[PDB]
């Protein structure tokens, strides 16, 4: 037999976006602590 | 949005470095110390 | 009871059938060997483990 993982695909999809809408509206900050509200274009420079 | 007041905090971690050494004599293992399965021990050799 | 076994089932324990008196059984003596050398180059003398 097979059995199918706990953490579902539409999980995997959800927790998936998440990575993507808190690194566009909170950047470095979205992984560093608390996420923080800030321009992207602010984020760039801070990347660069 | 900068922060302004902040606080600091120790978490742990733990992960083991070494294992239980053990060792195993055969003949009081797949013997019992019989002198008949020592002889048919041969029959296989070094292999412990 | 007649004899005893160990927290594995091999008889460890033996009360005597002719005067009740009862006796723990170890095992002989086992063990390795280890060779302690210098090397061939520096001596010709052993202590063993
Ligand atoms: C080790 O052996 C070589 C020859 O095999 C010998 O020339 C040398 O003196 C030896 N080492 C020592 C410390 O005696």
């Amino acid at each position: 037999t097979v059995l199918p993982p706990l953490l579902t695909d539409d999980m995997i999809a959800a927790y998936t976006a998440a990575l993507v809408s808190g690194t566009a509206t909170a950047g470095w900050t979205f992984g560093a602590g608390a996420a923080l509200q800030i321009p992207f274009a602010m984020q760039m420079a801070y990347r660069f | 949005a900068i922060p302004t007041n902040f606080s600091i905090s120790i978490t742990t971690e733990v992960m083991p470095v070494s294992m239980a050494k053990t060792s195993v004599d055969c003949n009081m293992y797949i013997c019992g110390d019989s002198t008949e399965c020592a002889n048919l021990l041969l029959q296989y050799g070094s292999f412990c | 009871q007649q004899f005893g076994r160990d927290v594995s089932d091999f008889t460890d324990s033996v009360r005597d059938p002719k005067t009740s008196e009862i006796l723990d059984i170890s095992p002989c003596a086992f063990g390795g060997v280890s060779v302690i050398t210098p090397g061939t180059n520096a001596s010709s003398e052993v202590a063993v483990l």
